[PDB]
Protein backbone atom coordinates (compact mmCIF):
# COMPACT_ATOMS: atom_id res chain seq x y z
CA UNK A 1 0.00 0.00 0.00
CA UNK A 2 1.14 3.51 -0.89
CA UNK A 3 0.74 6.33 1.62
CA UNK A 4 1.14 9.93 0.50
CA UNK A 5 -0.07 13.41 1.49
CA UNK A 6 -3.86 13.57 1.42
CA UNK A 7 -5.99 16.41 0.08
CA UNK A 8 -8.37 18.33 2.35
CA UNK A 9 -10.24 21.58 1.72
CA UNK A 10 -13.49 21.29 3.74
CA UNK A 11 -14.56 24.96 3.98
CA UNK A 12 -12.04 26.43 1.47
CA UNK A 13 -11.29 29.23 4.03
CA UNK A 14 -13.55 31.61 2.00
CA UNK A 15 -11.70 33.19 -0.92
CA UNK A 16 -11.61 36.98 -0.42
CA UNK A 17 -14.25 38.11 2.07
CA UNK A 18 -14.83 41.67 3.27
CA UNK A 19 -14.48 42.26 7.00
CA UNK A 20 -14.57 46.07 6.99
CA UNK A 21 -18.08 47.36 7.66
CA UNK A 22 -19.76 50.40 9.21
CA UNK A 23 -20.19 50.00 12.97
CA UNK A 24 -21.64 52.14 15.79
CA UNK A 25 -21.55 55.49 13.95
CA UNK A 26 -23.97 56.13 11.09
CA UNK A 27 -23.40 59.78 10.17
CA UNK A 28 -26.24 62.13 11.13
CA UNK A 29 -26.79 60.31 14.46
CA UNK A 30 -23.26 61.13 15.69
CA UNK A 31 -23.90 64.89 15.28
CA UNK A 32 -27.04 64.60 17.46
CA UNK A 33 -24.85 63.22 20.29
CA UNK A 34 -21.84 65.42 19.37
CA UNK A 35 -23.54 68.84 19.29
CA UNK A 36 -26.02 67.51 21.91
CA UNK A 37 -23.14 67.12 24.40
CA UNK A 38 -22.07 70.72 23.67
CA UNK A 39 -25.55 72.18 24.39
CA UNK A 40 -25.71 70.09 27.58
CA UNK A 41 -22.14 71.25 28.34
CA UNK A 42 -22.82 75.01 28.32
CA UNK A 43 -26.15 74.78 30.21
CA UNK A 44 -24.56 72.78 33.06
CA UNK A 45 -21.48 75.05 33.24
CA UNK A 46 -23.25 78.44 33.24
CA UNK A 47 -25.57 77.44 36.11
CA UNK A 48 -22.47 76.87 38.27
CA UNK A 49 -21.17 80.36 37.36
CA UNK A 50 -24.53 81.82 38.50
CA UNK A 51 -23.99 79.92 41.78
CA UNK A 52 -20.46 81.42 41.82
CA UNK A 53 -22.10 84.90 41.71
CA UNK A 54 -23.81 84.09 45.05
CA UNK A 55 -20.33 83.53 46.52
CA UNK A 56 -18.73 86.43 44.58
CA UNK A 57 -20.91 89.29 45.94
CA UNK A 58 -20.73 87.74 49.45
CA UNK A 59 -16.89 87.68 49.25
CA UNK A 60 -16.60 91.39 48.32
CA UNK A 61 -19.22 92.26 50.99
CA UNK A 62 -16.69 91.17 53.66
CA UNK A 63 -14.34 94.01 52.61
CA UNK A 64 -17.14 96.63 52.83
CA UNK A 65 -18.28 95.26 56.23
CA UNK A 66 -14.71 95.42 57.61
CA UNK A 67 -13.85 99.06 58.35
CA UNK A 68 -11.70 98.50 61.50
CA UNK A 69 -9.38 96.63 59.08
CA UNK B 1 -11.99 110.72 67.02
CA UNK B 2 -14.65 108.81 65.03
CA UNK B 3 -12.19 105.90 64.61
CA UNK B 4 -11.95 105.63 68.42
CA UNK B 5 -15.68 104.74 68.49
CA UNK B 6 -15.18 102.12 65.72
CA UNK B 7 -12.73 99.97 67.74
CA UNK B 8 -14.85 100.38 70.92
CA UNK B 9 -18.00 99.18 69.10
CA UNK B 10 -15.96 96.29 67.62
CA UNK B 11 -15.46 94.88 71.14
CA UNK B 12 -19.21 95.32 71.83
CA UNK B 13 -20.11 93.07 68.86
CA UNK B 14 -17.83 90.12 69.75
CA UNK B 15 -18.77 90.13 73.47
CA UNK B 16 -22.47 89.54 72.65
CA UNK B 17 -21.65 86.35 70.69
CA UNK B 18 -19.33 85.09 73.47
CA UNK B 19 -22.08 85.51 76.11
CA UNK B 20 -24.97 83.89 74.19
CA UNK B 21 -24.57 81.07 71.61
CA UNK B 22 -20.81 80.40 71.75
CA UNK B 23 -20.94 76.73 70.67
CA UNK B 24 -22.13 77.38 67.06
CA UNK B 25 -19.65 80.28 66.70
CA UNK B 26 -16.57 78.23 67.71
CA UNK B 27 -17.56 75.32 65.41
CA UNK B 28 -18.00 77.73 62.47
CA UNK B 29 -14.58 79.28 63.23
CA UNK B 30 -12.87 75.85 63.10
CA UNK B 31 -14.54 75.12 59.72
CA UNK B 32 -13.29 78.30 58.00
CA UNK B 33 -9.64 77.88 59.12
CA UNK B 34 -9.37 74.15 58.28
CA UNK B 35 -9.94 74.98 54.59
CA UNK B 36 -7.87 77.50 52.57
CA UNK B 37 -9.87 80.55 51.47
CA UNK B 38 -13.22 79.11 50.33
CA UNK B 39 -14.95 81.21 53.06
CA UNK B 40 -18.47 79.90 52.25
CA UNK B 41 -17.80 76.76 50.15
CA UNK B 42 -17.81 73.37 51.96
CA UNK B 43 -18.93 75.11 55.18
CA UNK B 44 -22.61 75.86 54.40
CA UNK B 45 -23.74 72.72 56.29
CA UNK B 46 -22.07 74.04 59.47
CA UNK B 47 -23.51 77.51 58.71
CA UNK B 48 -27.00 76.04 59.36
CA UNK B 49 -26.07 75.58 63.05
CA UNK B 50 -25.09 79.27 63.09
CA UNK B 51 -27.71 82.08 62.72
CA UNK B 52 -30.42 79.72 64.10
CA UNK B 53 -29.18 80.27 67.69
CA UNK B 54 -28.72 84.00 66.94
CA UNK B 55 -32.34 84.17 65.62
CA UNK B 56 -33.59 83.80 69.23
Amino acid sequence: XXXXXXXXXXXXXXXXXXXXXXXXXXGYSMFAVGIGALLFGYWSMMKWNRERRRLQIEDFEARIALMPL
Amino acid sequence: EEGKLVNQCALEFFRQIKRHCAEPFTEYWTCIDYSGLQLFRRCRKQQAQFDECVLD
